[PDB]
RNA sequence: CCUCGUCAUUUAAAUGGUGACGCGCAUGAAUGGAAUGACGAGAUUCCCACUGUCCCUACAUGUAGACUAGCGAACCCAUUU
RNA sequence: GAGGAGGAGAAGGGUUUCUUCUCAUAAGAAGAGUGAGCCGGGUCUAAGCGAGUGUGUAGAAGCAUGAGCGAAGGAGAAACAGGUUGAUAUUCCUGUGCCUGUGCUGUCGUACGGCAACGUGUAUUAGCUUGUCGACACGAACAUCUAGACAAAGCAGAAACACCUUUUCUGUUCAAGGGGAAAAAGACCACUGAGACGGAUCAUCUGGCGACGUGGUUUUAUAUCUGUGACCAGGCCUGAGCCUGGUUUGUUGAGGAUGGUCGUCCAUGAAAAGACAACUAUAUGGCAGCACAGUCCGUACCAACCGUAUCAGGACUCCAAGGUGAAGAGCCUCUAGUGGAUGUUUUACACAUGUAAGGGAAUUCGGCAAAAUGGAUGCGUAACUUCGGGAGAAGUAUUGGUUCAAUUGUGAACUCAUUGUGACAAGGGGAAUCUGACUGUUUAGUAAAAACAUAGCUUCAUGAAGAGAGAUGAAGUGAGUUCUGCCCGGU
RNA sequence: CCUUGUUGCUGUGAAGGCUGGCGAAAGCCAGCUGGAGGCGGCAAGCCGUAUUGAUCUGCAAAUCAUUGGCGUAAGCAGGGUA
């Protein structure tokens, strides 16, 4: 079995340095080099993941259409659906007993 | 002979560094506030938690740093200052809090943001107020009593952590974890093991001390070391505390 | 569960270190690794995070309590002095 | 601030003052280009791939060789790639954007 | 090794040129008294210092 | 110290080992005293297995060594021995 | 012998690399050789250092604040195949691309859908404020993917043939960019209304703060296709060009990648540059073609480094085939790489090793050295103990080849001239005493210990803090169990 | 002190869990599941007990052979800083 040498950089193994093996066309087996994982956006109340958005690398991100970075609703991507049902509910709840201790 | 290891543990290149602490714990300056609790969190050379709060300084959000009393809660809100009612985790005069009390992180004097009480299931008792001079006396964790002026601020609860010590450190290990942050040389060597050179207790066919462990006050400091100024040893029983308020 | 007639959890270290420190080891070390009840939604869910902090693995809260247990002897009989201040 | 500069790239440091008189033509297209090479390695990349190697002053950039090239010679170039060498000259390749133009302008020249 | 500074470089290039012996041809003038060039230097004998 | 203390056991035979005894030249209580478990490349005595350690040495293998081509030093030295 | 005497990088060296000539040879002389928007430096900030200014000093040192600096392995926009030289190549040549900006010409835009979970639409600058990304410990088990390795069939070429053999060997390829599933694992939305009870994992667990069910919404790989043909094998001719193949299925599987769980801690495991969303104003903005731009420095070679040298020493990392076996152990082979002071059968004494009648420690300060035991399966296991251990205690038996049953428990028969963990690998065991509780540490170069450390125990001083008595420092004894008598005359 | 790299094969089987039996209770006994530990035998490595072996004009101003101790961790190591 055909065996490999570092093509470019160091050897030494840390989180920027992952590698996989591939197969060319002219029937060689060489290392070829591996980007990080992305992590998408967290609700900014309950630690959930919010739907609807895509896991990518900062500059990676940015160069994709706005679609991938949104939901169409009050707070965009930023907080999860549960979280905005409770804040509408809180704000109108709270300025209806104010309307009455205005009224009394 | 050189210098001694409680000496070169004194100088600045050994003092303890800061570069992961959170921020300066203490009160908020202003006259009256409403704050709310945002996070709990450990500090890596701290066993008591740190509540960080959040209070309006005319428009504009600011951030402080409580230690946490026990049965608070992410979220909570909390009422800083004169007029505000007696409800655990307030921050009040200490004129207003009944005698009997249990309190914490009690100022001093006016605004200086509180000392006294920080250390892991500690409190202290309110043990008189006198309506004339203005004064309250409150009894320490050391069993000091000590005078301070009403018009001082204070915690009411007791600082979270509490039974930490019940659990024996049974393991080397153990004991290096604890020690890593603090100023104290551990592994410790014993005085009596070591050359004249470096200690008043070295040297001799047998190890021991040759000389009496009690030192005056007044000795130069590169051989004061045993028992400093102490008016008894030994294990026996002594004497009635005298008391006043 | 329940193997060992005298030595609980405290197993784990064999013939080492003194008989009479396991002993007062073991009260902790069974105290801490215990679920607990929630105060806000009755569920027995809640555990420990590091020393004082204790949070429940359904609704998210975190609240302050003691090193190997959520509420302490001297916290339980002071939550109810303030109860009758309020009266 | 003052330091040893020993990581860094370029050697000068010090900004240029004014002078009374200034010097007549300034670094200019019959300073930059000292001459063409053509042997056996410079004949091959003429005939093969269009292109035509030169020495060129130390004070020269990419930019200033392309400008001295079109003054000096008249075809136009397409790229630039430039060598320090052992021996402490600098070399330039120079691709011109026709083909076979090269061959032209080595002749005329007496490159080659 | 294959990394290096401008200025080692150039400490290269200067000790690269410097290591040559008397042209062939300065022996035959008559006022001429060198033998052999004492500055001359061998890698396997002497260290340059450029680090 | 006297000292290879006296009595018992282990051997054919014990300046050794273990068990007893005690006016202990000069034992002894966090200058820490006493009785055990688990763990020591720690110090010491005995038994079983095992053997060129020994009685008592013999034979055989590889590599150097002797002789031969090429290459080729040093310590030391009043020297007549 | 793939934890290589193989193929590559870093630190260190500096032309030792390639061609020609000459011996002068680990020797010289003369030439030639290192090409980038996409690889690394120049950027950000860690622990930290610091010009100037203030205070101080005869001048200094020091102390307060602080521009600038601080990682070629931390964060950090964008490239891959195939060719070419005597010597360079993700840098040159061909092909297909991508990031950040600039300009021309066309062509469209100023809003909607779903009960909802959310979708359709490539969308401008600017600003508050709130949040997210960058942005993170160790250990264990379980899934899924990819390299890799096997076995059948097909074809092409090889090896072997006194005999036998459809026996044996080598091949059967597909990059970045573009398009794209089923699956598995989790979140969530609508209807529905469940218990002394249902659901669910290898394991924990889970439900009126909404179970099972029936329909949906969304996040995370990979296979497959295109990449316009390159590349490989074979045949025919040849100082050149033609022709034919590159087809199918099963088993296994990382020392690489990813996902959601679980455990541990008086230990809770970096910052910043640079980004993004919501909200508010404001609008000539999106897409396709064509054109232009992207500076400066490093790039050869190492078996050539440090030890006075062509020195059995030292010296940071990456990739890794088949058999035997639990096993990147030892032993044997494939790919790739390798070697010289000459002849002589060569006594004695040596240094590395073998074997030995009868006896079995008589040897010696002393069993020092050697021998003996050894893997797996079963039977059987004492005193004492802090009840965990002692414990593989001790003591005993079995083991190869073949042909069968039975399906993980294993049985049975036949066979051999010394018997079977056959080579390689692989514990000697028991009874007592002194001593230190244990794992750990030490006199680099004559001492590894009973010495040091350690958990636990006791005493002392303080209300001063960027620290606040469950704290901060100073001493002594040495885990646990059981005890710790008397003396304040001297110091 | 800051930023990083480096755990392969096996034995024993704590806490927690499920079934079956016994008991008036409290809670006892089997079999299985689970995988803790400055816990055992080894590999790569790190070290330095014995032979008072070899060498002592050395391969070497501290090396070599066999034999040993630890090896899931008060373990080993590069760079930056004090
Ligand atoms: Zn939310
Ligand atoms: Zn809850």
């Amino acid at each position: 079995v055909e065996r490999q040498v570092v093509r470019r950089g160091s050897t030494f193994n840390t989180r920027s340095n992952k590698r996989k093996k591939v197969r060319t066309p002219g029937n060689r087996l060489v290392f070829q080099d591996v980007k990080k994982k992305g992590k998408g956006p967290k609700c900014g109340q309950c630690g959930i993941k919010l739907a609807g958005v895509k896991e990518a690398r900062p500059a990676a991100f940015s160069r994709m259409r706005k679609s991938c970075r949104k939901v169409n609703r009050i707070l965009g991507g930023v907080q999860c659906a549960k979280c905005v049902q409770e804040k509408v509910l809180d704000a109108f709840l709270n300025a209806e007993e104010k309307r009455m201790k205005e009224l009394e | 002979g050189k210098v001694i290891r409680t000496l070169r543990l004194q100088k600045e290149h050994w003092k303890r560094k800061h570069h992961k602490s959170k921020g300066i714990v203490g009160f908020p300056t202003l006259k009256n506030c409403e704050a709310t609790v945002e996070k709990i969190v450990h500090e890596s050379g701290r066993p008591a938690p740190l509540a960080i709060i959040n209070y309006k300084k005319e428009e504009k959000n600011t951030k402080g740093l409580l230690v946490a009393i026990e049965g608070i809660y992410e979220g909570q809100k909390i009422q800083i200052g004169e007029n505000a009612s007696l409800e655990l985790g307030n921050v009040c005069p200490i004129k207003e809090i009944p005698e009997g009390s249990l309190v914490s992180m009690v100022e001093k004097k006016p605004k200086d943001g509180g000392k006294y009480v920080k250390s892991p299931g500690c409190y202290a008792t309110i043990v008189y107020h006198n309506k004339l001079t203005n004064q309250t006396t409150i009894k320490l964790p050391s069993g000091e009593r000590v005078r301070v002026t009403g018009e001082s601020r204070a915690l009411l609860g007791i600082i979270a952590g509490g039974g930490k010590d019940d659990k024996p450190l049974l393991k080397a290990v153990n004991a290096y974890y604890k020690y890593k942050t603090k100023g104290k040389p551990w592994p410790r060597v014993r005085g009596v093991a070591m050359n004249p050179v470096d200690h008043p207790h070295g040297g001799g066919n047998h190890q021991h001390v040759g000389h009496p462990t009690t030192v005056s006050r007044n000795a130069p400091v590169n051989g004061r070391v045993g028992l400093v100024a102490a008016r008894r040893t030994g294990r026996k029983k002594g004497s009635r505390k005298i008391t006043v308020n | 569960s329940r193997k060992t007639k005298k030595v609980g959890i405290t197993g784990k270290y064999g013939s080492r270190y003194g008989s009479s420190l396991k002993r007062r080891a073991m009260i902790c070390m069974n105290a801490q690794s215990k679920r607990y009840c929630c105060s806000f939604c009755g569920k027995t869910t809640v555990k420990r995070e590091v020393i004082g902090i204790w949070s429940c693995r359904f609704c998210g809260k975190k609240v302050s309590g003691g090193a190997y247990v959520p509420i302490t002897n001297q916290q339980v009989e002071y939550k109810q002095v303030i109860n009758r201040m309020k009266m | 601030p003052k330091l040893n500069r020993h990581k860094a790239s370029r050697l000068d440091k010090k900004i240029k003052q004014k002078k009374l008189i200034e010097k007549p033509l300034g670094f200019s297209s019959l300073d930059i280009i000292k001459y063409g090479i053509g042997h056996e390695g410079a004949a091959k990349l003429i005939e093969e791939a269009g292109t035509l190697t030169f020495v060129v002053d130390q004070r020269a950039d990419k930019i200033n060789v392309k400008k001295a090239f079109e003054e000096i010679y008249g075809e136009k170039v397409k790229k630039v790639n430039i060598n320090n060498t052992m021996k402490g000259v600098k070399k330039a390749y120079i691709r011109l954007v026709e083909l076979g133009n090269a061959a032209v302008v080595a002749t005329k020249a007496g490159i080659l | 090794g294959s990394i290096k500074t401008r200025r080692i470089k150039v400490q290269l290039v200067s000790a690269l040129k410097k290591n040559r012996c008397i042209p062939q041809w300065k022996r035959a003038c008559p006022g001429f008294k060198q033998q052999y060039n004492f500055t001359k230097r061998s890698w396997k004998r002497k260290t340059l210092k450029a680090c």
